């Protein structure tokens, strides 16, 4: 049931803002960072809302118009779409699979060049949609770098420390419109994604869903990504989909979601809520030092037969054709 | 073969652990 | 066309002697040992039947007696079915898969009394079958080790050292009943096959067939041996094996069949033909150094797959569900 | 991963090379 705001402002969202899917999901918990039922999620490698980490405090205050004043004059990667779905896609493998036509184009702009082109749409009445997917590096200004120091270190580095994790390697700045949609996909850092501006329902899937998400090929552009198109899910080319069970939640303003590294998730900025602004932090994951084995390591095994067969047959399209040689007959 | 990689959905001008201690 | 036996002795043997099987077949070339052909068919890894190297030339004077008065008091590998069958098994890999009930058994016996269960068969008109199948070692007795030492090791030695193959691991002796049949299965290294007794019908098939003949597992006990029955395929379960073509031939005493390394071969003792006896030379491949990859080098690359997969998973019988994870509505 | 092993229809007394050696 949506959070009534503070204030009697009343419900944040309501049930009208979410997409339908076919699939039924339960509650991601939403906890106090304080409470030790959030503590044993995260080292459990499992998903909590986290309520008051004050982990993005200070950019609480950003909108469109503090962060064009404030964010500097570098660059942002802004995709440009003429659907809700921007599947992400990795431009480096595009040259193996020739005829992979992305949906979604990355132009490279200035932030105000990104805030003329929302508002030129708003004016316009257009269909094109937008979304921002730039990680914040050391063109931003001075504001911003007051901003960002402010964050909550403290806490971060300490759940760091605790789950031997690796390094920060990035927060990547995410602004949407309403109703932009990441497709389900996984990532393998492990993150607290702190919502910032708006309202975004996430949908996540265990790691060991993976034979219900059909994830391309790790040598197609759209590794890690799930190939089922959740708003017309084919059956016949992906029957487990029919078992995908999801743990969801919505997060807004204040709100950190830990995704746990290989954790599939789905990310949707809700229907007419505006825009949205999330900034998420990337760690890498623990070293691999016992059976039996988890899911998220078979998954990483999985990765690596697709990674040395495509590298020993010296063409990645020859890796089915062998796998399927491998097992006809076989194993299936 | 159970090892990892650290790929996301981004890209691989300072960032991360490094923008940071930079600016701190 | 079965050839004439110098002398007019007439046909060695005819087509009633031959099985019958659902695939066609092309002719193995017959060729002089001083033929260049012959040369450039072993030096292409092609099968080859060579008429006239002498390879075991002393041993042609072998039989029953001969051997039982000479090979010494060693212990001998015999097996005992009661199908015509004798599929291979690997015994060490039988506790990973307690459901494979063989449909041979090992017996180690002294050779006489191998050819006392021989005679007793033969009078008491049983339907039970023996295969001696051992290696040759220093338990043989004086005559033999003369008749060893005969062999034409120049001319051997010449190819090992031209293929720049590696040592000779051994040399097995067959002595089979007329209708035993040893069931296709491909063997990892590089085979003179020296006819000495008898004749036997060799089938092989290039490794390029891979997809046709269905081999079993790595970790079961009947790796490298093709699980269609030839006598009564089952084109539901393998429906590739429609598909297959052999190339075939008949060995007497005195041809040597190079059969190449990871060629599928399924070799059978002519019915009514009395007993065989063979001694092949088993040496190890030459080194794994360009692309397109030859079939054999995918055949390699699939074992090394199933092997490490079975070393990661801690239980051969997880990989097939790994496997199919891996390919299900994403390679297939 | 194209590399291979020696494995054949039979199990792994002197014998082969050794057996050729020390008979002569
Ligand atoms: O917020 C989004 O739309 C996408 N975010 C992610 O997939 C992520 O942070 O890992
Ligand atoms: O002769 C037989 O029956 C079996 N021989 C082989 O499979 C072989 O020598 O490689
Ligand atoms: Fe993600
Ligand atoms: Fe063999």
């Amino acid at each position: 049931e949506p959070r009534e705001e503070a204030g009697a402002l009343g419900p944040a969202w309501d049930e009208s803002q979410l997409r339908s899917y076919s699939f039924p999901t339960r509650p991601i918990p939403r906890l106090s960072q304080s409470d030790p039922r959030a503590e044993e999620l995260i080292e459990n490698e499992e998903p909590v809302v986290l309520t008051d980490t004050n982990l993005v405090y200070p950019a609480l205050k950003w909108d469109l118009e503090y962060l064009q004043e404030n964010i500097g004059n570098g660059d942002f990667s802004v995709y440009s779409a003429s659907t809700h779905k921007f599947l992400y896609y990795d431009e480096k493998k595009m040259a193996n699979f020739q005829n992979f036509k992305p949906r979604s184009n990355r132009e490279e702009m200035k932030f105000h060049e990104f805030v003329e082109k929302l508002q030129d749409i708003q004016q316009r009445g257009g269909e094109e949609r937008l979304y921002l997917q730039q990680t914040l590096n050391d063109t931003v200004g001075r504001k911003i770098v007051m901003d960002f120091l402010g964050f909550n270190w403290n806490w971060i580095n300490k759940q760091q420390g605790k789950r031997g994790w690796g390094q920060l390697t990035s927060n990547l700045l995410l602004i949407g419109m309403e109703g932009n949609v990441t497709p389900a996909h996984y990532d393998e850092q492990q993150n607290f994604f702190a919502q910032i501006k708006g309202y975004k329902r996430c949908i996540l899937f265990p790691p060991d869903q993976f034979e219900c998400l059909y994830p391309y090929p790790v040598h197609h552009p759209c590794d890690r990504q799930s190939q089922v198109d959740f708003d017309n899910p084919d059956y016949e080319r992906f029957p487990n989909f029919q078992n995908v069970v999801g743990y969801e939640t919505v997060v807004g303003p204040g709100d950190v979601l830990y995704i746990p590294m290989y954790w599939w998730h789905h990310i949707e900025s809700l229907l007419n809520g505006g825009i949205t602004i999330t900034v998420n932090f990337w760690y890498k994951g623990a070293p691999t030092p016992e059976y039996p084995l988890k899911a998220h390591q078979k998954v990483a095994i999985m990765r690596n037969i697709e990674k040395m067969l495509g590298e020993a047959l010296g063409n990645p399209q020859e890796v089915g054709p062998l796998l399927n040689t491998m097992i006809k007959g076989r194993y299936n | 073969l159970t090892s990892y990689d650290c790929e996301v959905n981004a890209p691989i001008l300072l960032q991360g652990e490094e923008l940071l201690r930079a600016l701190d």
